């Protein structure tokens, strides 16, 4: 049947969702982050960074476990915010979960030119030969793994699922004997390692902040944990322990090995007495530089496998209320999964890493996850306390306009709060006065209670947010200042995608579409 | 391999200022936090100022922090310590540390004040 399999299960969820975000977190700690906080502060950093994702992750599995669908946020969006701004959360989200896949597609290739290591095993014909253009600097590469990474998905989402299982599984075994012996390592030389001058938290908790702002995004995975929402046999209970488990156990690898590796990986390359040599003799930082390029590379190929299983759904979803044509809706008869709307992004992603480089794949991912956290904020805030459907009769007009104030001045403070460019006499006001409209909504908002109609969307029970009227609201803030903080260099790009994505909607999408046709 | 070699110490009046150099050598000097250490003859080693490997962050000690400026050159691989107002507590030989913490120490050099 025209029927997506609900094979999926909660262990195969936390796998789904550890590996994608791993795959992130060790793109970040190979990154210039790693070496710019200490230890200690980058694994408070990590903590903090933790903390907020689950704030985001609190929200997604409440919508999830409601009202479980395979449109992730384009669903929620398309719910609570409406039509319209759906179409631009999960036209955002796919690019956001395409140029991810690409980029790490486009890193993983360079240095698995062997088994391990990155050695080269010198291969003709698939190897980057820059295209000899008379002005002309583009530089193809190998995309193949793209192509194998879609077959997978392509061949269902249990074989998919179970590869991914595997890979993830590999990378958690091989990430805790990573730790292990880095601890027993600290251990036997005492920790001597960390006999910091300046000592723990230089920088004080302006740097936690500041470590944290670049160190949230390698919590990006329950989101496509999310996506994949419609193969969970039981969603409702699944689907929140599986996200939080998912993100309990990142946060804690991440600071475990923030601790333990990265935060010594200086002491083990300056330290004359050089311990891992003293500890493992000549071979040394040569077999411990070959276990971490295996870990990570393994967790970079995990995240590949998981990443390209959202975007085929979020177009099935798409399809299925009719923005897209009914070419992404149609499942296989016999894979039971999207396999030409999954073929399709395969081949855009494939095209995508083929010819931009990573360096130029990087600068345009960081946006659309933001919006969809923003947005599923607002949808808990407008789904708990004003549904839309069905003391005071005005009290549903009162919370709509609350709850657009309280967007209103988050978008404002965090844009004073942001601005530096600005001169502080205007700044000092419009932060002031976004912030006391906000802290008003904010009451207004408590004032008034939740809504009891929230125990009919979607199915009763599920997981509810913990402080529906201040936690949503701080996410909201946290993912409005992150948006802002990005540069301009991102923000073209997506603009001019989500420009796109609006010329297609207008011509297509608006005139033939369920609910408005 | 890592090596850090300093000059710029020497006999000033008192009040004056001075700046240090650190030229490292067989690393980038934008890889690795870069510290310095300060040791009268008859006390231990006293941390001074750290910069950060990745980034231009500095954070400096309590009994220093304000009074001294520590700067970095990519191009030439050298770190500067600039002392804006010097006096009598600071006199010591000086060290540049390369690593998040004093993970390999330099030749020395020697400050004094008139
Ligand atoms: C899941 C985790 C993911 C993150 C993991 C960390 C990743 C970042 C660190 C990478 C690393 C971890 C070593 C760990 C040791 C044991 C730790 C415990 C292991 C427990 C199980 C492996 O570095 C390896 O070597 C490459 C060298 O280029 C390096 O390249 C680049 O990759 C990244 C490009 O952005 C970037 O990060 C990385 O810095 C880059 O160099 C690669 O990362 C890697 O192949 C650093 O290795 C150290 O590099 C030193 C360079 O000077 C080297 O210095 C010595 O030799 C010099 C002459 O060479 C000499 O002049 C120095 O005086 C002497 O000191 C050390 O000997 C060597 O050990
Ligand atoms: C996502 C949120 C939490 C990020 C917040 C980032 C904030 C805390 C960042 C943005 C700019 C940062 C400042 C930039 C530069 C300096 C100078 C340095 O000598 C000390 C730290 C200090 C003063 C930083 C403190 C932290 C800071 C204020």
């Amino acid at each position: 049947p025209h029927q997506l399999a609900k094979k999926l299960s909660a262990v195969d969820l936390v796998a789904i969702g550890v590996g994608t975000t791993i795959g992130a977190g060790v793109y970040i700690l190979v990154g210039t982050v790693a070496r710019e906080h200490t230890g200690p502060a980058l694994a408070v950093s990590f903590f903090i960074a933790g903390v907020a994702a689950a704030l985001s992750a609190c929200c997604y599995a409440e919508l999830a476990s409601r009202c479980p669908s395979a449109g992730s946020a384009y669903h929620y969006a398309y719910i609570c915010l409406g039509e319209g701004i759906a179409w631009l959360v999960g036209w955002a989200l796919v690019l956001d979960y395409t140029i991810g896949g690409s980029a790490i597609a486009r890193g993983i290739t360079p240095n698995l030119a062997s088994f391990f290591g990155g050695l080269d095993n010198l291969p003709v014909f698939l190897a980057r030969q820059t295209i000899p253009g008379v002005g002309i600097v583009v530089d193809p590469c190998a995309a193949l793994l793209i192509m194998i990474v879609t077959i997978l998905l392509c061949f269902g989402i249990k074989e998919s699922s179970t590869v991914q299982a595997i890979v993830t599984s590999v990378n958690v075994c091989t990430l805790v004997f990573i730790i292990v012996v880095g601890g027993y390592l600290a251990c036997k030389t005492g920790w001597v390692g960390y006999d910091l001058p300046s000592g723990y938290f230089p920088f004080g908790l302006n740097g936690i902040l500041a470590g944290s702002a670049v160190v949230f995004f390698s919590y990006i995975g329950f989101d496509t944990v999310t996506s994949t929402a419609e193969e969970v046999k039981n969603p409702q209970r699944d689907l929140p322990l599986g996200i939080g488990i998912a993100l309990l156990i990142c946060c804690i690898l991440y600071m475990l090995l923030s601790v333990v590796i990265v935060g010594l990986v200086p002491y083990y390359s300056l330290n004359p007495d050089t311990p891992i040599s003293s500890a493992f003799g000549d071979s040394g930082m040569q077999w411990a530089a070959y276990i971490l390029t295996t870990g990570a590379i393994t967790a970079l190929c995990a995240s590949l496998l998981g990443s390209l299983l959202a975007q085929p759904r979020i177009f099935m979803a798409m399809a299925r209320d009719g923005l897209l044509p009914a070419f992404f809706s149609e499942i296989s008869p016999r894979t039971q999964v999207p396999v030409k709307s999954t073929i399709a992004i395969g081949v855009l992603a494939a095209a995508l890493a083929f010819f931009m480089d990573v360096a130029q794949l990087s600068e345009m991912v960081s946006v659309g996850t933001l919006m969809a956290f923003t947005a599923v904020a607002v949808c808990v805030l407008v789904l708990r306390y004003v549904p839309p459907d069905g003391y005071f009769g005005k009290r549903r007009k009162i919370a709509a306009w609350s709850i657009a104030l309280v967007c209103i001045g988050v978008l404002g403070l965090a844009s004073a709060a942001s601005a530096e460019r600005l001169p502080s006499f205007p700044r000092f006001t419009i932060c002031g006065v976004s912030a006391v409209i906000l802290l008003g909504s904010l009451i207004t908002l408590g004032y008034i209670d939740e809504d009891e109609e929230r125990h009919n969307f979607g199915h009763k029970g599920g997981f509810l947010c913990p402080f529906v009227p201040y936690l949503p609201v701080l996410c909201i803030l946290i993912n409005t200042y992150l948006i802002i903080n990005i540069g301009a260099g991102t923000w073209i790009r997506v603009l001019i995608w989500l420009l796109i994505g609006s010329m297609i909607y207008i011509f297509y999408g608006r005139s033939h579409s369920l609910l408005n046709n | 391999q890592v090596q850090l070699v300093e000059s710029g110490g020497g006999l000033v009046q008192a009040g004056g200022s001075l700046r240090l150099s650190c030229a490292a050598s067989g690393f980038p000097v934008n890889m690795y936090w870069m510290h310095w250490y300060r040791q009268a003859p008859g006390k231990e080693r006293e941390w001074v100022a750290a910069i950060q490997s990745y980034g231009q962050w500095t954070a400096y000690a309590d009994s220093v922090k304000g009074r001294f400026t520590i700067s970095r050159d990519n191009a030439k691989n050298t770190v500067y310590l600039q002392m804006n107002s010097l006096k009598p507590e600071d006199t010591a030989v000086y060290y540049c540390a390369v690593g998040v913490g004093g993970y390999y120490l330099g030749q020395g050099t020697q400050v004094t004040v008139s």
